[PDB]
RNA sequence: AAAUUGAAGAGUUUGAUCAUGGCUCAGAUUGAACGCUGGCGGCAGGCCUAACACAUGCAAGUCGAACGGUAACAGGAAGAAGCUUGCUUCUUUGCUGACGAGUGGCGGACGGGUGAGUAAUGUCUGGGAAACUGCCUGAUGGAGGGGGAUAACUACUGGAAACGGUAGCUAAUACCGCAUAACGUCGCAAGACCAAAGAGGGGGACCUUCGGGCCUCUUGCCAUCGGAUGUGCCCAGAUGGGAUUAGCUAGUAGGUGGGGUAACGGCUCACCUAGGCGACGAUCCCUAGCUGGUCUGAGAGGAUGACCAGCCACACUGGAACUGAGACACGGUCCAGACUCCUACGGGAGGCAGCAGUGGGGAAUAUUGCACAAUGGGCGCAAGCCUGAUGCAGCCAUGCCGCGUGUAUGAAGAAGGCCUUCGGGUUGUAAAGUACUUUCAGCGGGGAGGAAGGGAGUAAAGUUAAUACCUUUGCUCAUUGACGUUACCCGCAGAAGAAGCACCGGCUAACUCCGUGCCAGCAGCCGCGGUAAUACGGAGGGUGCAAGCGUUAAUCGGAAUUACUGGGCGUAAAGCGCACGCAGGCGGUUUGUUAAGUCAGAUGUGAAAUCCCCGGGCUCAACCUGGGAACUGCAUCUGAUACUGGCAAG
RNA sequence: GCCCGGAUAGCUCAGUCGGUAGAGCAGGGGAUUGAAAAUCCCCGUGUCCUUGGUUCGAUUCCGAGUCCGGGCACCA
């Protein structure tokens, strides 16, 4: 499957094992997934602070 | 879950006094009445046919004070009895613990009142109630906790009571510390703050 | 279900030292083989010198210590670590570990690389207790020639500032020692007379708040996970709540069993090696990295300050300044992990044969303290020693 | 073979029991043919907490069942006629 | 499951399964002494030996040897041969 | 003791507009996860994946008042022995209490778990006729006599173990025939014929081997006819998919006889006739335990059977047979398969989809709990014994609900942030200050009910031997709570210990700014974003929810989007290219006649639990529980005869 | 717990794997444009593995460590 990895910051590989929810986004072609960030392999997601329990970004992080 | 913060706030949005925080600001000092909160609260609010129901739904939570799971809970207990659910939750709403103290004086504001119920301020039948969501039987008096009865925030709430009509349902005596819930609350005096239109939209999505 | 090792008489955690073919392993097997005779009582008895297939089969030496027994005054239990210049790694954690190590050398090869760093690390990290071996004596054709062969040991002493004929150096054959020959059977317990004697004795810090830094980990086939390693701190027993702090999320558990060398145990207790079986955790999970800890007593932490002295050309430290920036290997009780470390305020660099203040940031976590040692390591050379002297977030 | 027995009901530290038309053969809890009454063994204030039916009791003992030994107790506190 | 707390219901139930099977072959096998009688032709001679048949017919189904009201099938299949003579 | 409250719209086609129609979407719910965050209390909940394999523990047995025996323990009884010396050792004695082990009797097949089979006469709904049973229970009879075995025990002995081997003794509620028996059994009738077991308590008299007998009571047995919870059959209607899934059957279709069965039928074997079943679905191959009921929605319809409860099948695999009322079976027996394990290499051992525990799988899951207190179940002659059955604390935000995290008051609102017109405004009475209590948690104090029964003493009654024995009650008091400092309540400070999470372009509740400047990504659709963006990301503020929070998936809704409820077909996707015409459907009009259906009626049923309506209760709620309402139909049968249906004519 | 190998501009290719790392291909910016493509005109990248050491010299050697693959290795 193809699964959108969303904000900046990017911890995931090409080995890297991961989990992923749903993602509808039909503006891209095949893509009907969304990677967990913080899951896994997968680290949280830079720059956020009005997430904290998506992007497994916890209680707010630079 | 109880609102801890600045409860003055609520009120400027909503249209209503919420009866808390019933007290003054010195000369009308940054007296922030007659806008909605924030530096954005001269900005109109933008409604939809469900946006109108959540406006309403906030409403009606901040009269009473109670959470969306005690209201979804009260609704369903409202169709579970005969008639129409929309009557049926108006009824429930207005006869509990909590409003009837605040009704009766002994809490100048809502959350003064909620603290009293919860803090075994007030018996009700002589025997010691710990919870917002108990039900006052007509003709039954609840009474004032003795080591309550010291309670200088209380002794000015029942004053405050005093020369202030009551909903036709209940009397409070300031001297007793003792009020009578006398009868059966009343839509025909007080009603809750939803549309019964909006209420059955939501079944049809 | 087992049966269970009862505390009677004080217990030490030691551990050999010294190269690969000199006698690392045979050693400490021939000192207790030469016990049950002679402490024991027992006449020479080929189940003495042989050893069974469990304990081999886990007792690998480079992850258990495979090796516990009895003497006159105490019990021990013993590691086994690798002789070898490929992997260091074990003795160097191991150190801070044991309450002293055992020297094995052999004089068909001469001195080692191995003989020459493991005496090193009980002034660098660990503790001065070294009781020495000189292995396959038999091999020399003139016993004169070997007299001064053993004056080479009480240089390599002399080396690393031990005391060269105040420390106990006996001569033997390890080999004969084991299979029962009538001269070197009665020239290796010698060495057990000293071991109940040059620690002098343990003591045991099971008065204060349970550490035990995991050594090793093992999984029993429907009953789970069971983590295990040298208590440095504290006591453990059957039924007590139980927190896993270090290299991952804190969780808590219940210690649901307590053991020590595959027997149950009464008590565990600090300075010893002890195990505890967890409730409802799974070996996909745990690790190594972790330290098991009474609940709120210890915290996982990346980032720490501490002082810490370089060592001087003369100790075998730098001759070289030591700037700031750097990315030295720390030493904490059986991990070793690396941070890159600061200086104070307006130095860029700390001299060789000075202390300063540091503030170093791991690339792992581990769980820390106040008052907890380290030894620091750039690559080719240790060069410092030093303290965690409160931890940081 | 029948028997009149409890068959249990009621949650933590706040149990009740039916009584109930049963067979030895089946689970207590479980498979009944009748309900004859309702024992509340703990509850005070509750007027509906309990009934026993004599009338059928005598029923089933004339077909030859057993009253078990907490239905044989109880219907010397309840009314001899149900 | 895998245990019970005792084993010996279980040795008692092979205890019986060998004096059942030792017996039930013999009280089936006689009848060749009453076949002789079916043979002969005349209904009373038949019956008198359907008669010396019905003490063992009814213990071999009283007893273990084939269980249940198996008693009643075996006087019936051997009646509906001997109730064609009169 | 009654009853309903239900049907929707919104974003999106183009320069602008109507209709049609897809797409997206607001709602509700899950034994759900993910990720963040979390204090307290009640009741509830936690594989929804591998029917995949389980370490280790633990889950129905029990009676010495059936029998033979005497390992253990204590005692009595007697002997013997020692300055432990009239206090003390050893021995003997089954002599007694008693019980290791054996024989013996009934249930272990029960409870508990799982959803792998089975699209099924299992199950749902309702009837039909040839059926049966543990054991409880109604009721009738009987108990003659004789013969016979062997383990335990006794001795001897092999192997690593499984496994035992060798030889001897003997008892029963153990073994067996004949006898002997009721409403009994078979037989068309004559007539013949059917069982089996005793044991235990005790007294005046009476025998006596002084054991025992007799006597009488108690307890137990066996046959046999009745009742009953439970269970089986038969029958009717119903039960997912592939028709690009067309043949299936003679052990059939029909019949007849034996055999066989609890009973029943080609069940099965055989004969005889040739029929039976299917393309409006035989057959072939695939999937799936069902159902009360759970979720969703006007409901139809769809999803769905889980938490609780009725029922069925199954328990690592394959073959078979048995114990017993009943089991190719979960807890058991022989053998095989695979794996695994012990092993002296010969041989043997094992299957948590019981309970706790665990590895693994996977997105994901409690303590090798605790307890005799209370409920049921199994043995028990009775006292009693068993039970992870049962009850009940723990763990965890897994479920639901209720409570709290302080609050009355209080400004020149002051700094700051934010926004700004640069005045201030606002965040916010929020802070500072003034006033007050501690609920809950903590700690301390006090403490109900879940408890009934059961034990023994003692008196009377009954049973009876005048008498004991046997037993019930009355009465006395012996004794009985795991959960547990319980439930619930009282004392005591003191705000002390209790807020994070998501959202702000519109649909969608929240607006302004700044940066990154078509970038980061952003929304589900339309789309946003290309240097002063409520669309990104952050800030502040605002909105929304709260010890839970968002998000993802899954189901159902909106959908009428397969339209009975509820659509179009000239042309919106769209009427067969046309005729002729069977299947099946439909049938003018008139005379007579009929009614199972319909309709009127009745009888039988969908019980409980579960569901619904109305009560009651645990302080309230969650939660628990009663009563009352619900079950339109179905099976069968009775009236009317307009009508569908039936029968006959015109 | 440890040990081993891989880290030349976005891409590529060279460089005693000891002797100050060199060059190329493609692309991006600006302009055009409200912006972009394309075009036209200008221009940069080396994580030459991070970081300590060895030496007269590190790009290329040794330890320390990250990501990613591989090795050593256990069942109280």
């Amino acid at each position: 499957v193809t699964s959108y990895i969303g904000g900046e910051g990017h911890n995931l590989q090409e080995h890297s094992v991961i989990l992923i929810r749903g993602g509808r986004v039909k503006d891209l072609p095949g893509v009907r997934y969304h990677t967990v960030r913080g899951a896994l392999d997968c680290s949280g997601v830079k720059d956020r602070k009005q997430a904290r329990s998506k992007y497994g970004v916890k209680r707010p992080k630079a | 879950a109880r609102y801890l913060g600045p409860k003055l706030k609520l009120s400027r949005r909503e249209g209503t006094d919420l009866f808390l925080k019933s007290g003054v600001r010195a000369i009308d000092t940054k007296c922030k009445i007659e806008q909605a909160p924030g530096q954005h609260g001269a900005r109109k609010p933008r409604l939809s046919d469900y946006g109108v129901q959540l406006r309403e739904k906030q409403k009606v939570r901040r009269i009473y004070g109670v959470l969306e799971r005690q209201f979804r809970n009260y609704y369903k207990e409202a169709a579970r009895l005969k008639g129409n659910t929309g009557e049926n939750l108006l009824a429930l709403l207005e006869g509990r613990l909590d409003n009837v103290v605040y009704r009766m004086g002994f809490g100048a504001t809502r959350a003064e009142a909620r603290q009293l119920v919860s803090h075994k301020a007030i018996m009700v039948n002589g025997r010691v109630v710990n919870i917002a969501s108990y039900q006052v039987s007509p003709n039954d008096v609840v009474s004032i906790r003795e080591k309550a009865k010291k309670q200088s925030r209380v002794k000015a709430a029942l004053e405050l009571a005093e020369q202030r009509e009551k909903p036709t349902w209940l009397e409070v005596d300031a001297g007793k510390m003792e009020g009578t819930f006398k009868r059966k609350p009343e839509r025909s005096d007080l009603s809750a703050d939803i549309n019964e239109h909006l209420i059955v939209e939501l079944y049809s999505k | 279900s087992k049966e269970k090792f009862e505390r009677t008489k004080p217990h030490v955690n030691v551990g050999t030292i010294g190269h690969v073919d000199h006698g690392k392993t045979t050693l400490t097997a021939a000192i207790t083989t030469v016990l049950a005779k002679t402490y024991g009582g027992a006449a020479r008895a080929f189940d003495q010198i042989d050893n069974a297939p469990e304990e081999k089969a886990r007792g690998i030496t480079i992850n258990t210590s495979h090796v516990e027994y009895d003497t006159p005054t105490r019990h021990y239990a013993h590691v086994d670590c690798p002789g070898h210049a490929d992997y260091v790694k074990n003795m160097i954690t191991g150190a801070a570990q044991m309450d002293g190590a055992i020297l094995v050398v052999a004089a068909t090869d001469g001195p080692m690389p191995q003989t020459r760093e493991h005496i090193l690390l009980g002034r660098q990290v660990g503790v001065p207790y070294i009781i020495v071996f000189l292995n396959k004596c038999d091999m020399v054709d003139d016993e004169e020639l070997l007299e001064l062969v053993e004056m080479e040991v009480r240089e390599l002493l002399s080396q690393y500032d031990f005391p060269g004929d105040d420390t106990p150096i006996v001569r033997g054959s390890a080999l004969k020692a084991l299979e029962g020959d009538a001269e070197w059977e009665a020239k290796i317990l010698e060495l057990a007379g000293f071991l109940d004697s040059y620690i002098p004795e343990p003591e045991r810090a099971i008065d204060k708040p349970f550490l035990l830094p995991i050594e090793d980990v093992f999984s029993i086939s429907g009953r789970g996970t069971v983590v295990t390693g040298r208590v440095e701190r504290g006591i453990i027993k059957v039924g007590e709540e139980v927190e896993i702090v270090g290299i991952k999320e804190t969780q808590k558990s219940t210690c649901t069993g307590v053991e020590m060398f595959r027997k149950l145990l009464d008590e565990g207790r600090a300075g010893e090696n002890v195990g505890v079986l967890l409730r409802g955790i799974k070996r996909e999970e745990i690790e190594r990295g972790q330290v098991l800890a009474k609940p709120g007593t210890i915290k996982p932490h990346t980032k720490f300050e501490s002082e810490v002295y370089i060592l001087s050309k003369d100790e075998g430290g730098r001759h070289t300044p030591f700037f700031k920036g750097y990315r030295p290997q720390f030493y904490f009780r059986t991990t070793d992990v690396t941070g890159t470390i600061e200086l104070p305020e307006g130095v860029e660099m700390v001299m060789p044969g000075d202390n300063i203040k540091m503030v170093v940031t791991l690339i792992h976590p581990i769980a820390m303290d106040d008052g907890l040692r380290f030894a620091i390591r750039e690559g080719g050379r240790t060069v410092g020693a030093g303290v965690v002297a409160k931890v940081l977030s | 073979m029948v028997t009149i027995r409890l068959a249990r009901h009621g949650a933590k530290k706040r149990p009740f029991y039916q009584v109930v038309v049963a067979d030895s053969r089946n689970a207590r809890n479980g498979r009944f043919i009748e309900r004859v009454g309702f024992f509340n063994p703990i509850a005070s204030e509750k007027e509906e907490g309990t009934r026993l039916d004599l009338d059928r009791i005598a029923h089933w003992v004339g077909q030859g069942a057993t009253i078990s030994d907490r239905v044989a107790a109880l219907i010397k506190e309840v009314n001899k006629a149900a | 499951a895998n245990i019970k707390s005792a084993k010996k219901r279980a040795i008692q139930s092979e205890k019986a399964r060998k004096h059942n099977a030792s017996r039930r072959s013999m009280m089936r096998t006689f009848i060749k002494k009453v076949y002789a009688a079916i043979e002969a032709g005349d209904k009373a001679a038949a019956q008198k030996a359907f008669n010396e048949m019905q003490p063992i017919v009814d213990r071999q189904a009283a007893k273990g040897l084939i269980h249940k009201n198996k008693a009643a099938r075996h006087k019936a299949n051997l009646t509906a041969q001997i109730n064609k003579l009169a």
